[PDB]
């Protein structure tokens, strides 16, 4: 079919719906081992704006509280300027929010996905796209893979080790033709807690758009851009899609 | 329960009643092979008994409302409607047959209504309070009329308007015009709306053309409005010249009882005295076939094409569609050059073939170019205007031989033909998505240009139909077709907008409210034709209307339109019915957009519930049509889940194809696409207003750019320089195909980079004027935590662009909407009305919002502010709020409620001569409680009581123990001044002679006169800044420090801006002195309800024991307030409602001997409300002036102010300001008296406490040219009024509030609750801390700081961080914040030499310009503006313009609109204000009336006032003035002099020395 983004664009209307019923997939949890405290108000509208086929991500901050160190509240969200595939993302460099207000403290602790498939480690995509930019910089840094299946969807949270940095590092090409190495091994189950007390907002791209599936000819993967607050498009808004509109 | 499918006429398009028709005797058939001709004669000539009116027979004022005619006379029918039509003034109905000349007919009523506004001798006509309105049909007669109405009455100087009812915005500039003429739609709306109810008033003339409509859908709306007339008259008692024109049709009778119509003035004319005979011809075709019925009607045609020309004169063609009409011209073009081609070519060759030939051979471009040229016409409604004119002049000048032409002729242009012949009649109605019989309307109003009346003796009208029809046009065209009322149709519609209107509450309303209907009377002239069951019983359809009433009512209430209490009878309309109502939207669409409308609703979905409304209902899908639609639905760029074998993706394909201006071939997409697009604007508005009402986000946020790309045919993809009207053509394709973002483009400042980015020099110097002349802003914005509960927003913006006005018209509305974190739920909602003159010039606005009880414990991370232009694209701009972080105020603590008090008394105090005093033995409740603490104790002591308990009592008793203990002098501090004036004339002449003491007031104006006074007295009264004067050098005075006792009486308002920031700062000193120099200084406050009053204590050193504080709900006398909210007014004074209850509550209060005061924003709305208490008495039972008619009449010889003398004359009383003496001690006593129950007070007087039985409160807006809009009342200035209400003893005082939605809680919610007394001290830094320095008390920037620990703002700062802009909340923080906040300041001040900074501890001291600044009192900004603008070459002009810029002049008033009476002085005034800087400034004002001061000018009762205001601010400032001359060696000095004594003496230093001279007049000049 030609017209893909028609099939995709009605259904992933009622994304809602599944936010009617979450599970939040935590194991053990250790308290001397760090905490990662997700905001629902992020969660519904970054799920709300994605799509059932297409794979998309965004970056996340946040900051250690004030009465014990150790637990760290998600704050914000970035949508990075990005072209998304299924299971697998474009996405670009970590992004340049130094010029913009309450920046001061926002500790970038990951990433944050949407899952086309159902698994329970990081993919080697992920441990691909992850460990690249984020191996030299911060190997802190998480990952919260989203199962975002008809019906309802769930939360994992997950934690690279040197195996998955090491061995994503080494592979400096996603070769088709390799898949091999990985393990689910790699990473570590980092206890994700889901709360809807704290709140959390968006850090959108200066020019609105942030899907560049239709404005890839274009794309930059590897650039540098500014950003502002406001609040989401969905993935396919009719800001993300000029090109249908001129088709007349 | 009834159904209403039954009711309404089954019969379809013909509702003929009648299947027996009556043909005059003459008439006959003619049996044709393809046709039958039923043909009948034009009618005779009439005799009429009655000489017709010459021209010359008419008054002489009206002599050129008729033209030089050929005639110079009335026609029989314009004759003898004359005399009630001219010279009597009843309501009437003519009907009339085809073209009666109705232009006549109306400009002789609308003569008539002119007559009683006329002045008696002034040949002058008084175009005020008078209006008239003109219903048309369609909106293309409504054109011509307007055009035949303006140059028509232009002699009289009347001008004439086509109502833009397609602007709501354009309704308020529309009241210049008198002459309206409308729609009755657009009218409905009009008057429906109660916005528009101010000026309704005004119309005593209404004409309905074409009322014959009453049978057609429209008919309800005719008959609503002729309801609402003869409805909610209420106070009105006078009906509007009710006048309707018809064509000649039975039931007239009926429409008489409907129109209120007596014989006297019911007319009735038939075919015969029509102005030109027209004979009828019915042609009926036979054919059972299809195409065969194509060439019936076109043999049919060219027979009567033919027949007509070959007897030597013109004819003209109707045709059922759009192109059809060249269509039809090509065939008889064609069938006529195989044949005759003789009659069409010309009348002579030699003379008129050639123009034909020549001039009127074709220009044009269209297919016309061969087809004018035989002779032929085709006015087709899609030609260019030049084609239409050049084409319809060869008709008019006898050229061609026959003009086909659509539909739109016959309503617009005025083009007479001998023979008229209809082509089609079978027409398509997208409404009912078939077919349907041209109605007759159209019939008539075609054959409205049948014959020529001057030219012809007869005239001809043909009619070309199908068999099936025959008897149905007859009846149309002889008489026979009857007028019944469609109202049923839409019932529910029309009640639902009364019972918005308030006018129904009950069934019996509406039953007594359908009284005014046709149907009504049409039921009573024929119960068997509408279907009512029991007349027998009901006889007057009593039993039946409540049925029917009811019936719609419980629809309405199962719709949620109106909530209805079906058993107990009471009804209340909700939102949506208010949206239904005054967006005029038919209810089963709002039902439709009730249920269907998610919050979660995306652009997809919201097409669909469109495309389900009750206008699109029976939407056809034609399969003929499916194959080009299945095209389109492919590619639409819009997801469409419906099939394409479905109405809804047709209506949504048809509208998204809409927004991309799609061409289509057949006429029937065309048709309908052409309906869609035309509803689709108020429907997808309606729909806005739902989704803004329910406070979701993006629904609204898309549905506004969703009805901008409704109206300006265009995506949000496309770039907004195609929205000009003026734009380059090429330079846009290039930018929508550049992926560049569009908002980059803005900031290229300049033409060349213009150029650069469109890829042309040439347009680049064009579009560039466009990007500066694109409506931008910047905006920037703040949170403010009043208290928990409560946070405030303040946002400050500026609009950023050129306004020309060819594009951006008169005004650009803006949509504000402040909504939560995610986009999803709204905050706050505001329409901001962008003008002319406030484009460059930013400004702020504030608004409240109680927090969310979510956040309000759970601190969010941001809001978000957005602004977004109503119709211009890409202008959306939008920031967040506060975010960085909050500490929200603490839940206020509990207040300290009165043990039982039945206590204290004048014995308790010592002297016996101190008993004398307060008179009444008993002391009040609340002012018993802390007797105590004032009489005895000698501590520092705060009084926190509701304004009205008595702390003017109170506050003596300090005094009286200050003075039995012989302590010393004594302050007593007020900024009303009022008060202190009356206090002067009130303490001695009860406290003076009984213990040896001296009171005095003080005017600030003389510092020196007062520190002698401070000296000479043993007690004084001052304002806070008159006191501040003296106490800023306690240095060296010291009469200062010698003070023992200081009274702080009203000290709440130490908030109230600038004053009180000087208040803060005058006790705060008093603190400061009382611990410099050790001996102990008495305070005592006294104020009204305050929040925590901990701060207040701790701050003013008070004795923790003894700070007492009261809630307000703590009042001696019992007091009960009422608060009503109104709709559409947050933008206003007030509206008729609130004026309506307003005088009802007041006249009811009256009627109990509880004597009425009403508050006003001003004089004018006070005289206005006066005029409107005289006509609301004056027509009902309740109207005395509550005393003798007799007895009263003496006072009336007091005019000191003629204003007065009507208005009190019919029992209302008035105070305003600059009031003479006389007439407030005659009118206040008067009111005293009980000469007068309702009492009229200007705000401004709020001063002037007369106290009463019970107040009112009419409007709480008041607009000010400062911050350029309307701002409201405050809680002081409210409480302060509601204060006085105290009821006859046992009587309860009561108050009553009238506002706006917006302010209502607002206003309960703090008034119940008082709001926490902040410091404004923050913006007077500099100077104070200038003045500061100038005593060489702060040296250090250190002592600055410790100078601020003896502050409110000190104390207050740390409980409530954030509200003062506190960088960070910890104490850390706020030393910080203080720290900076100094260091700033002293680098401030010493930028303009205010002080010098010795550095090194550093050492600081003053300098010239703070020092004059700190001498005599003047802000720092007002210094500096001086020094940088007076110069060396500097005269006395510019010194006085110089003068006027102070910002001590910024309190000066700036009423709406003055500047047109500043504009009229500057013509009598020869020094010019400079004409670089805003003449919509106060500093033009003060410039002016300065100058009007020094001229001795006869000024207005506001001006003078405002010159009081003005001059009071003078000494000061021009001593400022000369000492800066002074100082650098400029003689200039000696000018600013000559300046300061035409200040005192109040005259040019020009004019004879004795002109200053009190009273010496030019006679002994």
């Amino acid at each position: 079919s030609k017209n893909e983004w028609r099939k995709s664009a009605i259904a992933n209307t009622l994304l809602y719906l599944r936010l009617k019923n979450i599970y939040v997939s935590a194991d053990d949890f250790v308290e001397e081992q760090n905490v990662y405290v997700l905001p629902k108000n992020l969660l519904k509208k970054f799920i709300e704006i994605s799509d059932v086929k297409i794979q998309v991500a965004a970056f996340i901050y946040g900051m250690s509280a004030k009465d014990h160190p150790k637990v760290k509240e998600i704050k914000t969200v970035v949508l990075v300027p990005q072209l998304g595939h299924v299971g697998s993302v474009q996405i670009s460099n970590i992004p340049d929010i130094g010029d913009l207000p309450d920046t001061e403290g926002l500790e970038l602790l990951g990433w944050i996905h949407t899952q086309t498939e159902e698994l329970k480690f990081m993919a080697a995509s992920e441990v691909a796209t992850h460990s690249k930019l984020f191996a030299d910089k911060k190997r802190d840094c998480i990952d919260i893979s989203i199962f975002s299946t008809p019906g309802s969807v769930s939360l994992s949270a997950y934690n690279l080790t040197d195996e998955g940095y090491q061995w994503g590092e080494e592979n400096k090409d996603i070769m088709n033709v390799l898949s091999e190495g990985f393990e689910p091994t790699f990473s570590t189950h980092a206890q994700l807690l889901l709360s809807d007390r704290i709140t959390g907002n968006f850090i959108i791209p200066s020019g609105n758009v942030w899907n560049y599936t239709f404005m890839g000819t274009a794309f930059n993967q590897e650039g540098d851009y500014n950003f502002k607050y406001g609040i989401p498009l969905e993935f396919y808004n009719e800001m993300h899609r000029p090109v249908h509109f001129l088709q007349f | 329960v009834i159904d209403l499918e039954k009711i309404k006429f089954d019969e379809s398009s013909k509702l003929m009643t009648v299947t027996k028709v009556s043909l005059p005797e003459g008439s006959f058939k003619r049996v044709k092979p393809q046709y039958d001709e039923i043909h009948i004669p034009a009618p005779s000539k009439p005799v009429i008994d009655y000489e017709l009116k010459e021209i010359t027979s008419l008054p002489d004022w009206c002599q050129e409302a008729f033209p030089s005619s050929e005639t110079t006379s009335l026609n029989p029918i314009q004759s003898k409607v004359f005399h009630a039509a001219f010279e009597g003034d009843s309501n009437m109905l003519i009907c009339a047959p085809t073209g009666s000349g109705k232009t006549n007919i109306a400009l002789l009523t609308v003569l008539k209504a002119l007559s009683h506004h006329y002045n008696p001798k002034t040949k002058k006509l008084n175009l005020s309070a008078f209006k008239i309105v003109y219903i048309a049909p369609l909106k293309a007669l409504v054109q011509e009329q307007v055009r035949e109405f303006q140059r028509r009455l232009a002699f009289l100087g009347i001008k004439v308007a086509e109502l833009t009812g397609d602007s709501r915005l354009s309704r308020k500039q529309i009241d210049e015009t008198q002459v309206l003429v409308s729609t009755p739609e657009k009218w409905d709306i009009t008057t429906r709306n109660s916005n528009n109810l101010a000026i309704v008033e005004l119309v005593r003339l209404l004409i309905i053309d074409e009322i014959h409509l009453l049978h057609d859908d429209r008919g309800p709306v005719l008959e609503s409005i002729v309801a609402r007339t003869f409805w909610a008259s209420k106070y009105g008692q006078e009906y509007p010249r009710i006048i309707g024109l018809s064509a000649t049709l039975p039931n007239y009778e009926d429409v008489g009882r409907f129109l209120r119509v007596p014989k006297e003035g019911l007319f009735y004319f038939d075919s015969s005295f029509r102005p030109c005979p027209l004979s009828q011809q019915f042609c009926g075709i036979k054919e059972r076939n299809s195409l065969k019925k194509l060439k019936a009607m076109n043999d049919a045609c060219y027979e009567k094409v033919l027949e007509s020309i070959n007897e030597g004169n013109q004819i003209i063609v109707f045709v059922h569609s759009r192109k059809e009409t060249s269509r039809t011209a090509t065939w008889l073009k064609n069938k006529f050059a195989e044949e005759n081609i003789t009659h069409k070519l010309t009348k002579n060759d030699a003379g008129s073939k050639q123009i034909l030939k020549t001039e009127a051979a074709n220009v044009l471009d269209p297919s016309l170019r061969k087809l004018i040229e035989s002779g032929i016409g085709t006015h087709h409604a899609g030609l260019t205007r030049s084609d239409r004119s050049l084409s319809e002049d060869l008709f008019a000048d006898g050229l061609l031989q026959v003009l086909v032409c659509t539909a739109t002729l016959a309503w617009g242009v005025n083009l007479p033909a001998h023979t008229v012949i209809i082509k089609g009649t079978d027409v398509y109605s997208p409404e009912k998505g078939s077919w349907e019989q041209l109605s007759p309307q159209d019939v008539l109003q075609m054959l409205g240009r049948a014959g020529r009346p001057r030219y012809d003796t007869f005239g001809e009208g043909i009619i070309i139909t199908d068999q099936s029809n025959v008897q149905y046009y007859l009846s149309v065209l002889n008489q026979q077709l009857p007028i019944e009322s469609q109202f049923v149709s839409k019932l529910v519609d029309n009640l639902n907008a009364e019972v918005v209107a308030g006018n129904i509450k009950c069934r019996n309303d509406a039953v007594n409210w359908l009284a005014y209907t046709y149907l009504y009377v049409r039921m009573l002239a024929s119960p068997m034709l509408y279907k009512v069951p029991d007349i027998s019983s009901d006889g007057q359809l009593k039993k039946f209307r409540e049925s029917l009433v009811h019936s719609a009512l419980c629809i309405l209430k199962e719709q949620e339109l109106v909530l209805y209490d079906a058993e107990n009878d009471v009804i209340e309309a909700t939102d949506l019915g208010n949206i239904a109502s005054s967006f005029y939207i038919n209810h089963a669409s709002m039902d439709v957009y009730n249920r269907e409308l998610d919050e979660h609703t995306t652009q997809i979905d919201l097409f669909r519930i469109f495309s389900m409304s009750e206008e699109f209902k029976y939407v056809s899908v034609r399969y003929e049509e499916k194959r080009e639609l299945k095209q389109l639905l492919e590619k639409a760029p819009i997801p469409i889940r419906e099939d394409i074998d479905d109405p809804l993706a047709k209506v949504n394909v048809l509208l998204q194809s809409y927004f991309s201006q799609l061409k289509f071939e057949g006429f029937a997409l065309n048709s309908d696409i052409v309906f869609i697009h035309q509803n689709a604007g108020r429907l997808l508005r309606a729909m806005f207003e739902i989704c803004l009402k329910r406070g979701w986000g993006h629904p609204t946020r898309m549905l506004l750019n969703l009805c901008k790309s409704a109206t300006t045919k265009m995506w949000p993809t496309n770039c907004p320089l195609r929205q000009f009207k003026t734009c380059p053509v090429e330079v846009i394709k290039r930018l929508e195909a550049s992926t560049v973002p569009w908002g980059d483009y803005l900031q290229l400042e300049t033409p060349a980079e213009v150029g650069r980015a469109i890829r042309s020099e040439k347009y680049g110097k064009q579009v560039y004027d466009l990007l500066k002349r694109f409506p931008k802003m910047s905006v920037t914005c703040n949170a403010q935590p009043i208290t928990r509960s409560v946070m405030r927003f303040n946002i400050e913006i500026i609009a950023d662009w050129i306004w020309d006005m060819n594009v951006h018209g008169s005004l650009e509305p803006f949509l504000l909407m402040l909504e939560d974190t995610d986009g999803d739920s709204i905050l706050y909602y505001d329409v901001l009305f962008i003008t002319p003159d406030i484009v460059g010039h930013e400004f702020t606005l504030s608004f409240t919002y109680e927090l969310k009880q979510h956040n309000q414990n759970n601190l969010p991370p941001n809001f978000f502010l957005t602004l977004i232009s109503e119709n211009w694209w890409h202008s959306e701009f939008e920031i967040p709020v506060s975010f960085n972080g909050f500490k929200l105020p603490k839940k206020f603590p509990p207040p300290t409620p009165l043990l039982e008090n039945i206590s204290i008394s004048t014995s308790e105090l010592g002297n016996d001569d101190f008993s004398e005093v307060f008179e009444f033995k008993t002391f009040n409740k609340i002012q018993s409680q802390v007797f105590e603490s004032l009489y005895n104790s000698n501590d520092s002591v705060f009084v926190g009581s509701g304004k009205g308990t008595g702390k003017t009592a109170m506050a003596e008793l300090a005094l009286l123990n200050h003075w039995r203990q012989n302590k010393g002098r004594a302050v007593y501090i007020n900024p009303s001044g009022e008060k202190i004036d009356f206090l002067l004339s009130d303490w001695n002449k009860r406290f003076s002679h009984l213990a040896g003491g001296k009171i005095i007031n003080k005017l600030g104006n003389d510092p020196s006169l007062n520190l002698k006074l401070l000296a000479k007295s043993h007690v004084l009264l001052a304002t806070p800044v008159q006191f501040e004067l003296l106490s800023r050098r306690w240095r060296q005075r010291k009469n200062i420090q010698s003070l023992e006792l200081m009274i702080y009486d009203d000290a709440h308002e130490i908030s109230q801006g600038v004053y009180g920031a000087v208040y803060e700062t005058l006790i705060s000193r008093m603190i400061f002195i009382a611990t410099q120099l050790e001996k102990k200084i008495r305070f005592v406050c006294l104020s009204n309800c305050l929040a925590n009053a901990r701060d207040f204590g701790e701050w003013a050193g008070m004795t923790k024991s003894n700070i007492y504080n009261f809630s307000p709900s703590e009042r001696i006398e019992p007091l009960e307030i009422n608060i009503q909210s109104f709709k559409d007014v947050e933008h206003i004074s007030f509206n008729f409602s609130m004026l309506q209850m307003a005088f009802e509550a007041s006249a009811a209060a009256a009627g109990n001997r509880n004597s009425s005061s009403v508050f006003l924003p001003s004089r004018k709305d006070c005289m206005e409300v006066a005029s409107a208490f005289m006509k609301f008495s004056k027509a009902i039972e309740w109207d005395m002036l509550n005393v003798e008619e007799e007895q009263i009449v003496p006072y009336i010889e007091k005019l000191t102010d003629g204003h007065l003398r009507a208005p009190l004359k019919h029992g209302v009383g008035i105070l305003y300001k600059g009031m003479a003496s006389n007439d407030e001690r005659i009118v206040k006593r008067l009111y005293e008296y009980g000469a007068v129950s309702v009492l009229l007070i200007s705000k401004d007087c709020s001063a002037f406490a007369c106290k009463t039985d019970e107040v009112i409160i009419l409007g709480t807006n008041l607009y000010d040219g400062a911050e350029h809009k309307y701002m409201p009342y405050t809680i002081n200035e409210l409480l302060e009024m509601v204060g006085l209400a105290s009821g006859n003893d046992s009587m309860a005082g009561k108050v009553l509030i009238l506002t706006s939605h917006n302010m209502k809680a607002y206003y309960k919610k703090f008034l119940i609750e008082p709001l926490p007394t902040e410091s404004y001290l923050q913006y007077i830094i500099h100077d104070t801390l200038n003045n500061e320095i100038a005593n060489s008390i702060i040296q250090s920037k250190q002592d600055c700081v410790d100078w601020f620990t003896y502050s409110y703002f000190y104390r207050r700062i740390h409980v409530n961080p954030s509200y003062y802009g506190v960088r960070d909340t910890s104490p850390h923080g706020i030393s910080v914040f203080l720290s900076n906040l100094v260091e700033t300041c002293l680098n401030d001040l010493v930028e303009s030499s205010f002080i010098e900074i010795d550095d090194t501890t550093e050492i600081i001291s003053t300098l010239s310009n703070g020092l004059i600044a700190s001498h005599y009192g003047v802000s720092f900004f007002t210094i500096q503006s001086f020094v940088s603008s007076l110069s060396n070459t500097s005269t006395l002009k510019n010194m006085l313009y110089v003068l006027s810029t102070a910002v001590e002049f910024e309190s000066v008033p700036l009423r709406k609109g003055d500047r047109a009476l500043l504009v009229k002085l500057s013509k009598r005034l020869p020094l010019r204000f400079p004409e670089h800087t805003s003449s919509g400034s106060v500093s033009f004002k003060v410039f002016l009336l300065l100058q009007a001061y020094f001229s001795r000018l006869e000024l207005p009762v506001d001006f003078q006032n405002d010159l009081k205001d003005i001059l009071e601010k003078v000494v000061p400032l021009i001593n400022v003035v000369v000492d800066i001359l002074s100082a650098n060696g400029y003689l200039n000095a000696t000018t600013a002099m000559d300046l300061a004594q035409m200040l005192i003496q109040g005259v040019w230093d020009v004019d004879n020395p004795l002109r200053q001279i009190p009273h010496f007049n030019n006679k002994i000049l």
